[PDB]
């Protein structure tokens, strides 16, 4: 069965070009509709266009700035590109195949989505600070523990735990650009007899700035 | 057949079209019609896509059926005689251009099998017999390779001078090559070497390789000679145009 | 350009009950319509074509309806599992147009949020800033409020206030806020203070600590 899998950078400035490559495996793009449809931070879909049978294309005609679609047969990959990007392009981008081999269907087959920022901002890691207990009493049955991930600005950090205990509690709380940066923070709550005894660390991720920071609590 | 106004019009694998009505009939099914050599055949479905099963019966009372797959992916178009149930011909094609066509006898056993290729390359089994075996021919661009057929594999065949090629395709499409040469002279005496690995075979004449044949998954053979010591391959691979030329290369 | 349009961003329903979207097309699109299921951090889903017409994925208790006004798509007996955003999208005519979607969230019983604060790190405070952090974890309704006090009087600037989506399992969402100030003003005072105010309560869940305790 077909996979399909979006590529691209995770942020382009304003009047740059933005190029997304979809691989697909499983199947050839030599048949079908192959498309491209972006979700906008608003949760709002939106079709852009689609390649199909001898390289043939389809744009929707209401696209704020215009794009092209091209395709490799031989790598079976096909690409998007849109030229001089404004900041209204920031979405998440998605590759899809339609339903059917012919006519007009839906999209079956979804490729996971990759977040594109449009943005003349400077990329920018975070600052992880290690969230432990400040109290005057020892913690009960079990412990909560975080980590403050601050002012990052290309979206799309990934915070990982690692604990004593093979069973705890996640929360990742959703990142919130405040003054231009994002900020957002993740707690675990392990045993309280695991902890303090058997380390605990969270490894923050920001792919746009090449960085991993891990930081062991306490 | 529809009025433009009351339905979608919609292509299907090998040419075909399908008309499918915008309202849903008395019943709560989408109304098909299809015209397929020069008959108009009838069917519904519960969805509108075109996919379904349509049907229509001959001057000659034989009835036809034409199934457009789900994702009209593919169609299969079946002439019964009017039982019905005795088949005369069956065409299953792919989106693809692929497609196999069988042509059926008196009983309904399967008595020709032409297997296109989406490349266009052909395989065709005639004379197909009870235990199946029959005369087979593969159909190139620029040449015909003949063989025979078993249950087992196709043959396809290439004799020049005490030489003879053969190139099997067993059911499952896997391809094999081999060379024999019945000549005594171990220095004009051809020998020959299968690499599945890369689809090549090396041929050999008194201790030295002469030459590669490459049979490629775009359904092509290429030619490419070895250096004058026989140790490497020289200038680029040229691709077969003519069955002359396969004769050339086993000389 | 069709306009799709589902009226209802989002609904509340509980767990086994019926649910009903809407989606209206602004011209006749003949029931060449879509319908797809978007769960947090997943590609939407085909759930249906034609209108009607399932996908094989898709449970029973899913289905859609032509003979109305305009378009629903209907879950008799609402499952956990069920809880996502769905979109209709039309095909009739080029280009094709989705609805803004509906979201669903499942009702559940209410639970009080187990807070947590948490005093600056070091790393911070030697760059200079200084960020106080509350956990509010597993609560339920969605709805609650903190108030940060400094020595006893509230401190309204500096705060962001982060929600989690609701829970695939038990359905309870969490919340985490920050107030950030500068290491020389955190240095000017010893008690800090969050109050979660929440449904469950009248008096709020009051966690602090004192600047000088180390």
């Amino acid at each position: 069965e077909v996979q399909l899998q979006e590529s691209g950078p995770s942020l382009v400035k304003p009047s740059q070009t933005l190029s997304l490559t979809c691989s697909v495996t499983g199947e050839p793009i030599t048949s079908g509709f192959w498309d491209w449809i972006r979700k906008f931070p608003g949760n709002k879909l939106e079709f852009m266009g689609y390649i199909r049978y001898g390289g043939g294309t389809y744009y929707n005609p209401s696209l704020k700035s215009p794009i092209s679609i091209t395709r490799d047969t031989s790598k079976n990959h096909y690409y998007l590109q849109l030229n001089s990007v404004v900041t209204e392009d920031t979405a998440t981008y998605y590759c899809a195949r339609s339903r059917d081999y012919y006519g007009s269907s839906g999209f079956a087959f979804w490729g996971e989505g990759t977040l594109v920022t449009v943005s003349a901002a400077k990329t920018t890691p975070p600052s992880v600070y290690p969230l432990a207990p400040g109290c005057g009493d020892t913690t009960g049955s079990s412990v909560t523990l975080g980590c403050l991930v601050k002012g990052y600005f290309p979206e799309s950090v990934t915070v990982t735990w690692n604990s004593g205990s093979l069973s705890s509690s996640v929360h990742t709380f959703p990142a919130l650009l405040q003054s231009g940066l994002y900020t957002m923070s993740s707690s675990v709550t392990v045993p309280s007899s695991t902890w303090p005894s058997q380390t605990v660390t969270c490894s923050v991720a920001h792919p746009a700035s090449s960085t991993t920071v891990d930081k062991k609590l306490e | 057949s529809l009025d433009e106004k009351n339905s979608v019009s919609v292509d299907l694998p090998g040419e075909m079209k399908v008309l499918v009505s915008k309202e849903k009939n008395k019943d709560g099914k989408y109304d098909l019609i299809a015209t397929v050599d020069k008959l108009e055949l009838k069917g519904t479905s519960d969805k509108n896509n075109g996919s379904g099963v349509l049907e229509g019966v001959k001057a000659d009372k034989c009835k036809v059926k034409l199934t457009i797959s789900d994702d009209l992916g593919q169609t299969t178009l079946e002439v019964f005689k009017e039982d019905g149930k005795t088949l005369v011909s069956k065409k299953v094609t792919s989106k693809d251009k692929s497609s196999t066509e069988e042509k059926f006898n008196e009983k309904g056993e399967v008595s020709e099998k032409i297997i296109t290729r989406a490349d266009g390359t052909r395989l065709e089994y005639t004379g197909i017999k009870s235990d199946g075996s029959g005369k087979a021919k593969e159909v190139l661009k620029g040449y015909v390779l003949e063989g025979t057929l078993t249950a087992e594999k196709t043959t396809l065949v290439v004799k020049e001078g005490t030489v003879t090629l053969s190139k099997n395709i067993s059911k499952s499409g896997e391809v094999s090559v081999e060379l024999n040469d019945t000549d005594s002279s171990a220095a004009t005496k051809k020998t020959a070497a299968w690499n599945s690995g890369t689809s090549t075979l090396t041929i050999t004449v008194n201790s030295k390789k002469t030459k590669d044949l490459v049979f490629t998954k775009e359904n092509t053979i290429t030619v490419q000679q070895y250096d004058s010591n026989g140790t490497k391959l020289e200038g680029s691979a040229v691709e077969i145009t003519k069955l002359d030329e396969i004769k050339n290369a086993l000389k | 350009d069709i306009q799709m349009s589902q009226s209802s961003s989002s609904f509340s329903v509980s767990l086994g009950d019926r649910v009903t979207i809407t989606c209206k097309a602004s011209e006749d699109i003949y029931s060449r319509l879509a319908w797809y299921q978007q769960k947090p951090g997943n590609a939407p889903r085909l759930l249906i074509s034609g209108a009607t017409s399932l996908e094989t994925w898709v449970p029973s208790r899913f289905s859609g309806s032509d003979s109305g006004k305009d378009y629903t798509l209907s879950i008799t007996s609402l499952q956990t599992e069920d809880v996502a955003t769905y979109f209709c999208q039309q095909y009739w005519s080029p280009p094709p147009t989705f609805g803004g979607g509906t979201k669903l969230e499942i009702k559940r019983a209410d639970a009080a949020p187990t807070v947590s604060i948490f005093p600056p790190s070091s790393e911070q405070l030697t760059s200079g800033g200084a960020s106080v952090v509350c956990f509010l974890n597993n609560f339920y309704p969605k709805d609650i409020n903190v108030k940060w006090k400094i020595d006893g009087s509230e401190r309204q600037n500096g705060v962001l206030n982060s929600w989690t989506d609701q829970d695939s399992k038990d359905s309870t969402y969490s919340m985490s806020s920050t107030l950030t100030l500068t290491k020389d003003e955190y240095e000017r005072h010893n008690s800090y203070t969050c109050e979660a105010t929440h449904k469950t309560s009248t008096s709020p869940i009051v966690k602090s600590f004192n600047r000088n305790e180390c």
